[PDB]
């Protein structure tokens, strides 16, 4: 789930 | 601690019709992540649990938001894209049944009771902190946060609306409707994906991925 | 008025594994009608509304009942037929996923909080008085009865469990789980009907009819 | 829905 992870990272 | 002030802040910080709806959904998914980060203690959960919670909750979270956004409009929904979807347009696109459920079970009921933005935010925070979400590394931690939200929501309801002793329960009892409507909306989304003649953007598409 | 005493009375008055489950379901549908007749004010609703409410609510009502019945058993459910369905048996019959949801989201949670029979009865009465049920001649009347149930349930919870201020909300917040599980159970039932190699008795079959 | 009606009748 790359988009979600990236957005949550910061 | 779970202050309703911080939950309202989060709400205020983020403030073919099927195509327009799907485009709006994708847009709002980005905004949803930012909303969740502003919900106290969410960001301090393991990253994998943040992912699980948002993947489990996104549709209900988005549905609650557009439903409350639409309380001042008759027979329609207000998308965050600025676009209005009329009941007639939804019906004419073959999605009338689920559209009518949103209007009758959510929008009209939010309108009837004058659900405020703090209450909406708290209901959304309860949805977000879903301890039944599969794969959570610490469900008890998520259960604890949900408990804190509904403890705070009730206190808010008792203080702001002491004349309505049943208000807190009335708010919570829209959640089964939200759950069923969310599930049906998801079913439609999977069908639009399957059929292939509705554009689905990348984040929305990612949400339709398997775990 | 909506006395929790009368609601508990109603509960006490009525007190291939897929086949056994479906047989149990049919049996319990008869018992469900008698249960509902014992719920204060239900019998005084128009007959058509009684029909709508039970047709809308039967699966969740039955699911709540067998889930609470199964709290003292590990990794299994107790059918009203006296038959036990083990997790392993459910899994071996291809219905493991939904069975596990029942165990984790309902049974184990009812066990964890020691949900009592009055509380179960009230939750079931709330499910029964579903004002969102389509076709109701007077939804406001059904809304009123639901309000009376959850007013009474909360009072019961505050009196019996004053040490647990969040208990009332905790009870209500099993209802979205019950709704989703009910919907999935129905989906399986429609499939068993479609496939045709599971016996479905007359009352259960009637519930699978269109309105 | 004949069974349900009959059972609710009495
Ligand atoms: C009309 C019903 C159907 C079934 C087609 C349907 C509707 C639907 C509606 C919205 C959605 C996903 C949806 O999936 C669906 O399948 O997220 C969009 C919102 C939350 C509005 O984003 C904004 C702009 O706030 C609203
Ligand atoms: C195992 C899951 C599946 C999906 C096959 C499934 C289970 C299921 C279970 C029960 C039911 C209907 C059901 O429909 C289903 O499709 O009503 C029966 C109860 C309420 C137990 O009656 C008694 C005896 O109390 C319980």
């Amino acid at each position: 789930h790359k988009i979600l992870h990236r957005l949550l990272q910061d | 601690d779970m202050p309703v002030e911080r939950i309202l802040e989060a709400e205020l910080a983020v403030e073919d019709p099927v195509t327009n709806i799907c485009q709006a959904a994708d847009k709002q998914l980005f905004t949803l992540v930012e909303w969740a980060k502003r919900i106290p203690h969410f960001s301090e959960l393991p990253l994998d649990d943040q992912v699980i919670l948002l993947r489990a909750g996104w549709n209900e979270l988005l549905i609650a938001s557009f439903s409350h956004r639409s309380i001042a409009v008759k027979d329609g929904i207000l998308l965050a894209t600025g676009l209005h979807v009329h009941r007639n347009s939804a019906h004419s696109a073959g999605v009338g049944a689920i559209f009518d459920r949103v209007l009758t079970e959510l929008v009209s009921k939010m309108r009837d009771m004058q659900m405020d933005k703090t209450e909406l935010g708290c209901l959304r925070a309860i949805v977000l902190f879903n301890p039944d979400s599969k794969g959570l590394s610490n469900p008890a931690e998520v259960e604890a946060l949900r408990e804190k939200v509904y403890a705070s929501l009730e206190a808010y309801c008792k203080h702001k609306y002491p004349e309505q002793p049943g208000r807190f329960a009335k708010l919570l009892l829209r959640l089964p409707a939200l759950r069923s409507i969310g599930l049906k909306c998801l079913e439609h989304l999977f069908f639009f994906k399957l059929i292939g003649d509705t554009p689905i953007d990348t984040f929305l598409m990612e949400m339709l991925e398997a775990p």
